[PDB]
């Protein structure tokens, strides 16, 4: 199974 | 760290980032937090990026080792021992972040309050991924409680397309799906969030457009994955 | 406390750490295994090399970024900029030197003297050359001269053995010659020697290429010799 | 400037 994606680790 | 001036700690965090030295970057930002002044938006980005790089690496390693462990069990004590070592280090970093949030950062404006409560939710969620038994139940409750308080503030004080509000909702939906065994709530939250955000997108400032659209795409992609 | 750990357990954990991309851990496990005082196998030399080169490789990349920022800042010459980057460059530099010293310590205390065969002796002398070279990149002044000489001496001893004992297509011999040529060009300010060594190495290897199974490895290093020669001419 | 290439960090 592919895991769900959370908020990416980038500068907002 | 506390013998360095605040401005020097911030400068060194930025240098460490350029050098891809994220453990150092995190330690510099912890030092800056301990000076007792509020963080700016830029500084919250530095704090967030640093600790997420560190814990991100630990999570990836734990997942590899846990997979090998389970496959083996399906050849000796080594995999269990080493998985436990990595697990202990991960828990240590999560505890450090949660400590800073409780001792210094969680108190100001809605944006910062929501950001720090979201962060508390996230790091309890990372602890939940490796927890077992009764400890796991308490940890899950702590994550839920932090996320819910953040959601409550964001609904009262921020527009539906605000990128902090969106990132919080995305992460809370992941909590529901991956941690809390609640796919119905995960899907319902993500769909409601996406629709309400799109309905107000015309009011969003241009400086937030790239960020908010990125998060809305991830809501969409998870919804496709989950349905 | 790795002294009392089973050697086989340390090797197993090094392999796990590799799979988990935990290179500092991997290196520490291999140091523990070396300290058992038994000779290493081929697989174990690969584990040792990959672990420490990942660690020092990250430090080298970071040092280069910081040194560039430092020099740019200093050239601008603003009355108010520069101290923080210098201090942090120094911190990274100290850590890099520490790792290099650890590797050189293992080579001197355990690995070079205890090697049975020519192939492994050449590998370890090459490694000694490489880690002195990494020290040379960050050294200044008279220390730099001494370090450069140490690297040259290790590489030359390795070259001498490899020419007498190993085929020109052997990947250890090839990797040694490649790295010694880089030393000449990048460290010792000797482009003529760099080019001459790389060209001789490539040609002698190509002459025996028809004899190999081996082939993929040797041709990979030969291509890097070719790429450097294009860069240098 | 482009740096010279040394032996890659791969299993041989
Ligand atoms: C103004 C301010 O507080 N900025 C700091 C960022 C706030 C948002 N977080 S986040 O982790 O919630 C996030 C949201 C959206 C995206 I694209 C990335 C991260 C990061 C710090
Ligand atoms: C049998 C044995 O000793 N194997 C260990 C390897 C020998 C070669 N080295 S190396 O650093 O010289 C190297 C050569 C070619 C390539 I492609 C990569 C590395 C690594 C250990
Ligand atoms: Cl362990
Ligand atoms: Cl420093
Ligand atoms: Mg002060
Ligand atoms: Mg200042
Ligand atoms: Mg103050
Ligand atoms: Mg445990
Ligand atoms: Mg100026
Ligand atoms: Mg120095």
């Amino acid at each position: 199974r592919i895991r769900s994606t959370s908020t990416p680790n980038v500068h907002m | 760290m506390g013998s360095m001036e605040r401005a020097s700690l911030i400068q060194k965090a930025k240098l460490a980032e350029q050098a891809e030295r994220y453990e150092d970057m995190a330690a510099f930002m912890k030092g800056a937090v301990e000076k007792g002044e509020e963080l700016s938006c830029e500084e919250r980005n530095l704090l967030s990026v640093a600790y997420k790089n560190v814990v991100g690496g630990q999570r990836a390693a734990w997942r590899v080792l846990s997979s090998i462990e389970q496959k083996s069990n399906e050849k000796g004590p080594e995999v269990r021992e080493y998985r436990e070592k990595v697990e202990t280090e991960l828990q240590g970093v999560c505890d450090t972040v949660l400590g800073l949030l409780d001792s210094h950062l969680i108190k100001g404006d809605a944006e910062s309050r929501v950001f720090y409560l979201k962060m508390k939710g996230d790091y309890y969620r990372y602890l939940a991924e490796v927890a077992t038994g009764d400890d796991k139940k308490r940890i899950i409750d702590s994550a839920r409680s932090a996320y819910q308080e953040a959601m409550d503030i964001s609904k009262k004080e921020m527009p539906p397309t605000n990128p902090i509000r969106l990132g919080l909702a995305l992460n809370f939906s992941v909590f529901h799906y991956e941690i809390a065994n609640s796919p119905e709530e995960a899907i319902s939250l993500a769909k409601t969030t996406f629709d309400e955000a799109m309905a107000d997108l015309h009011t969003l400032s241009e400086d937030s457009y790239k960020d908010s659209t990125l998060i809305m795409q991830l809501l969409r992609d998870n919804l496709t994955l989950w349905t």
